[PDB]
């Protein structure tokens, strides 16, 4: 039960980190 | 290559004590002409006195005929004593058949030294009587019986034991009726019970008022009174028990049985609650007698289990619930077909609410372990393959699967009937059994394929328990086992989560660890409340018989739970009872000082793992809390004089400034050379002629 | 194998989709960075070996507990963000760590050093066995021990001899390794010594041969290094700040205490200064038993005869005594060393130290 929620933080959030974080890190931060 | 491949795959054992054995008898392991080549090495190291390097070449060739030919003349003491700790295992593999063929040459002579260690381990009938022939001192015959009686294993149940324990007058037998009480845990366990009166700690016993609070009031008295006899609180007030009803009445009377444990007769005082009015009152009497008589099959001076066995018959439910569970404990070491014949039709329908046969699989496992029976082997095998009655749910399927995963230890050719049931229905715990069959059949373990193959399946709860048993005898997989035990602790299912603390609690007595106690913090609230209710009791199983010291970190976790509800007030009492269990000082021993293994203590671990789950998932019965007492071994270090009877004498200090006969201590050696096989525990000492003293 | 064939094999097939999204973020042109500070806002500082110090955001790969400041991580050439952490199993985090539990050396096997045992037993075994004696006096028992002399006799034997009776785990840490190859790891290695030994603590930390880091000179520059001051200043706070019942113990070794930092001494925390004592007949036979074991000797060679007449040599000259005895057999082309070679080599080493002490004084 809790095994899925543990890896869910590093899976579902990784999709948003592709567009969101790379745009904020644009410009060679 | 001819003798190795022939002696590798076989369904029989190896070795023979006959003098005319060239290892050509029966099946032919090697050619007749090639037999003389193995004997060509004997005349070489014979004159050169190369027995140190001669054993190195003898274990590699795997020849049973070479050992008896090498030993002929000169000294049979120093030469044969070196072979005691050398021959049996130099290499990882174990060949026990070499010392069996050398008995024929020694039969006319033997020796006082080498004939000692031959009585233990394999324990052949000719090996035990061998040392008795060359020993003319009746005092030395007593010391030889302490290490043999504590071995158990092969000869346990009725038909062997108590037949030899009668005794007669002869030089080649000499088994006294008192030796059975002195060697076996009979008389010495009673002295420790009386010695606890002066060493007792504070008591939490209170009766409170309401019946709902009397359940936790009487339940803690069973854990506090372990090894202690208090007749004042039970007799003066009889209302602290009868007020409890339902399943709580059975667990309340069982606490009284712990008071009468290790007593001559405990049935007389428990007869008042045996028959009164209501069956629920009559149910707790059977569970209490099995706790008081646990540890001894024949009792002390009387077989008190004869009357308890006749009470198993009853159409009722609550009584039959405690009749199967309560009697399945104290019968360890005693096999009888009367209890099996009556339980067979009850376990056929396996209906929980009516006959309550769910505990029949655990009762047959703890009683008949280490025995030989054809009735239980055939009946259970046919009922398992037929899947008769209403049996569908896996719960009862796993009960019969794990019950048959025990009885075949110490069998050999009788295991083939059990293997048919193992390969029938697949189970996660039965996959590792196929590779563990060779442990008991080949007499020992430690091969590469018998250990590493178990680690591949882990990276369910049965395979992790076998790693702890093999790592104690191997210096390779023992270091790598500490890392594998941490990864298996975190897993979805609760079966593996509950198995690790039971296995680590035995290892953590001399090796405390912070990572084990830190996991139990988050182990409480996870998903279901059933895990939280079982988490409080699970944290007390590891700290049984220990207070403060290293447990000070664990004690702070149990202090935050007092009462969160009506049921939480009772649950938190289960943790305080195990903390002070045995007046604060107990232990857990899975082995003995004979360098052997007991199948009863191992079967108690598998039986406890199946039961005790009442607070957790798969609710079964609330009377399983006393299952832990079935596997708890006593802790004492005795001392004796040349008289052989118990007498006050001083020995080395323990953990309290002196250790007498009947006082608690564990793992303590001695520098005094004894007569025969000086070891820990009970030993008969002696004083050198230099200094003369009575202590 | 058989059990995991029906478990892990279907598990990797269902988990293959999550691994495809990872490799897209991973990328082929990776690089090794260096951590500095970790913040809860998902940001960190990374550096590649060409020293373009950057500041980037922490993505979601592994738990933050696996990340520690001062470690190495993985980077990508686009945003220089952390795509993963580097495994530390190959690169040792501390300098030198050797865990010896229940060693062989004891108080009775070190010879006539008992004069040094009475001092170390009161500062180690006494507070551990009877901690209540110091509670009545309200005093803090010193956890440090200062050792003198040369290794192999006083420092080597007594280090492992105190752990046997106290049931302590021996940890040997090289003192010359306190400055390790990297900048910023000074305060990290100081905490890891007390962190690993702080959970259980049946252990005694041992440090030996510090000729350098104890000297900060007049500044941190003009020949000095900043790594020297990172370990020295942090060791003072960890030793003075941490107090216990006598479980954790830290023992150093140095030949000269005049060059050490007097502020690092922190008087009153370490009250134990143990001098060096000369070995007796019992200790000298112990050093000979190690070398003469593999050395060939006849039945007339006895360890008591050699120690009878001697200049009372240290562990260095005793080892050189049996070394010169082996050269006499090599020049004569023989594998068996007689008893005359041990006596001949003993006089040569004895005459190379003290003879007449420049005879004089009227």
């Amino acid at each position: 039960l809790k095994q899925t929620e543990n890896d869910l933080k590093d899976i579902e959030a990784r999709i948003k980190e592709k567009a969101g974080v790379k745009e904020s890190d644009t410009g060679l931060a | 290559d001819q003798v190795e491949k022939d002696a590798e795959d076989e369904t029989s054992s190896d070795g023979s004590k006959s003098d005319g054995s060239a290892a050509t008898s029966g099946f032919e392991f090697s050619k007749e002409d090639t037999l003389r080549l193995c004997l060509d090495i004997v005349p070489y190291f014979l004159k050169h006195n190369g027995e140190e390097d001669a054993v190195d070449l003898l274990l590699e060739i795997e020849s049973i005929d070479k050992l008896p030919q090498f030993v002929d003349e000169n000294t049979f003491q120093r030469v044969c004593q070196y072979m005691v700790a050398c021959v049996p295992l130099l290499p990882p593999p174990e060949d026990v058949a070499f010392l069996k063929t050398a008995y024929s040459i020694y039969l006319s002579q033997n020796e006082l030294t080498d004939a000692i260690a031959l009585a233990v381990r394999l324990g052949e009938e000719d090996m035990i009587r061998s040392v008795f022939d060359a020993t003319s001192d009746p005092v030395m015959h007593k010391q030889l019986a302490y290490i043999l009686a504590a071995q158990k294993t092969s000869f346990e149940y009725e038909g062997v034991q108590d037949i030899i324990g009668n005794g007669k007058l002869s030089e080649h037998f000499l088994y006294l009726a008192k030796e059975l009480n002195l060697t076996g845990p009979k008389v010495p366990e009673d002295i420790y019970k009386s010695h606890l009166d002066n060493s007792k700690s504070v008591f939490s016993s209170a009766g409170l008022d309401s019946a709902q609070q009397n359940l936790a009031s009487s339940f803690v008295n069973g854990f506090l009174n372990l090894g202690y006899c208090n007749d004042k609180l039970i007799v003066d007030n009889d209302n602290w028990v009868y007020k409890t009803k339902g399943d709580g009445m059975t667990s309340a009377v069982a606490s009284i049985g712990s008071i009468y444990q290790w007593n001559l007769d405990g049935l007389q005082q428990l007869d008042k609650y045996l028959y009164v009015d209501e069956p629920e009152v009559k149910a707790g009497a059977l569970l209490g007698i099995g706790i008081s008589a646990s540890g001894v099959h024949d009792g002390e001076v009387e077989p008190a289990l004869l009357l308890l066995q006749d009470y198993v018959t009853n159409p009722d439910t609550k009584i039959s619930s405690a009749a199967i569970l309560g009697l399945g404990i104290a019968f360890a070491g005693s096999k009888n077909d009367e209890v099996l014949g009556l339980l067979l039709p009850i376990a056929a329908s396996t209906d929980l609410p009516i006959e309550t046969a769910a505990m029949a699989s655990l009762a047959l496992a703890h009683v008949f372990v280490g025995t030989c029976n054809g009735d239980i082997t055939t009946s259970i095998m046919d009922n398992f393959l037929e899947r008769t009655a209403i049996e569908l749910k896996t719960d009862w399927v796993r009960f019969l699967a794990l019950a048959l995963g025990i009885l075949y230890m110490g069998q050999g050719e009788q295991v083939d009937d059990v293997l048919e049931t193992i390969s029938a229905i697949e189970h996660p715990m039965t996959s590792a059994i196929e590779v563990l069959v060779g442990s008991c059949a080949y007499t020992g373990t430690g091969d590469v394929l018998l250990i590493q193959d178990l680690l591949h399946r882990l990276t369910l709860a049965y395979a992790v328990l076998g790693i702890a048993l093999i790592a104690l005898g191997e210096d390779i997989g023992k270091e790598m086992s500490l890392r594998h035990f941490g990864h298996l602790m975190h897993y979805g299912n609760e079966h593996i989560r509950r198995m690790v603390p039971l296995a680590m609690g035995i290892v953590s007595v001399s090796d405390p660890q912070m990572k084990v106690f830190d996991t139990l913090t988050r182990f409480s609230h996870d998903a279901d409340l059933e895990v939280s209710m079982n988490s409080i009791f699970a944290m007390g199983l590891c700290g049984a018989g220990t207070n403060n010291a290293r447990l000070a970190q664990l004690l702070r976790q149990l202090a935050s739970y007092y009462s969160r509800e009506q049921d939480a007030l009772f649950i938190t009492r289960l943790a305080q009872g195990l903390l002070h269990l045995g007046k604060g000082t107990m232990t857990m021993d899975v082995f003995n000082d004979a360098h052997v293994l007991n199948k009863v203590t191992l079967a108690s671990i598998l039986t406890t793992a199946v039961g005790l789950v009442s607070p957790s998932f798969m609710l079964k019965h609330h009377q399983l809390f006393y299952m832990l007492n079935a596997g708890i071994r006593p802790k004492f270090i005795l001392a004796l004089n040349d008289e052989g009877e118990p007498i006050k004498v001083n020995v080395r200090v323990g953990q309290p400034v002196l250790l007498n006969h009947g006082e608690r201590a564990e793992l303590e050696t001695d520098e005094y050379i004894s007569y025969t096989s000086h070891i820990e525990g009970v030993v008969i000492l002696k004083k050198n002629p230099d200094y003369r003293e009575e202590e | 194998f058989v059990s995991n064939s029906e478990i892990l094999k279907p598990f990797e097939k269902k988990q293959e989709e999550e691994k495809k999204q990872l490799e897209e973020i991973r990328g082929n042109p990776l690089s090794i960075g260096t951590l500095e500070e970790i913040i809860d806002d998902d940001h960190a500082i990374v550096t590649s070996p060409t020293m373009p110090d950057y500041y980037v955001s922490i993505l979601s790969f592994v738990d933050k507990e696996l990340l520690e400041p001062g470690c190495s991580v993985l980077l990508h050439h686009k945003t220089m963000s952390i795509v993963g952490v580097l495994q530390d199993d190959a690169d040792p985090m501390v300098s030198v760590m050797k865990m010896d539990k229940s060693p062989t050396e004891s108080y009775s096997d070190i010879g006539g050093l008992e004069s040094q045992i009475q001092e170390i037993k009161e500062s180690v075994e006494l507070p551990l066995t009877h901690p209540e004696l110091y509670e009545e006096m309200g005093i803090k028992p010193p956890k440090g021990v200062i050792l003198y002399g040369a290794p192999g006799t006083g420092k080597t034997l007594l280090a492992k001899a105190v752990a046997n009776q106290t049931s302590a785990t021996f940890l040997r840490i090289v003192g010359s390794e306190l400055i390790q190859k990297y900048l910023g790891d000074g305060p990290r290695l100081c905490r890891q010594i007390f962190k690993v030994a702080g959970e259980n603590a049946p252990s005694i930390v041992f440090i030996d041969e510090i000729d350098a880091i104890g000297t900060k000179r007049y500044d941190s520059n003009s020949g000095g290094e900043r790594e020297i001051q990172r370990t020295m200043l942090e060791l003072l706070n960890q030793l003075d700040g941490f107090d216990d019942r006598g479980d954790v113990k830290v023992i150093m070794a140095t030949n000269k205490i005049e060059t050490l930092d007097p502020a690092l001494i922190r008087p009153g925390r370490i009250d134990r200064k143990i001098l060096f004592e000369n070995p007796d007949l019992s200790t000298k036979k112990k050093i000979l038993g190690i070398h003469t074991s593999k050395m060939n000797l006849s039945e007339d060679v006895n360890l008591e005869t050699l120690v009878t007449t001697k200049d009372d040599l240290s562990g260095a000259d005793i080892q050189a005594m049996c070394t010169e005895a082996g050269l006499l057999a090599l020049r004569e082309r023989r594998m068996q060393v007689t008893a005359e070679d041990f006596k001949q080599a003993k006089e040569r080493v004895m005459k190379n130290k003290v003879e007449e002490n420049l005879e004089g004084l009227y």
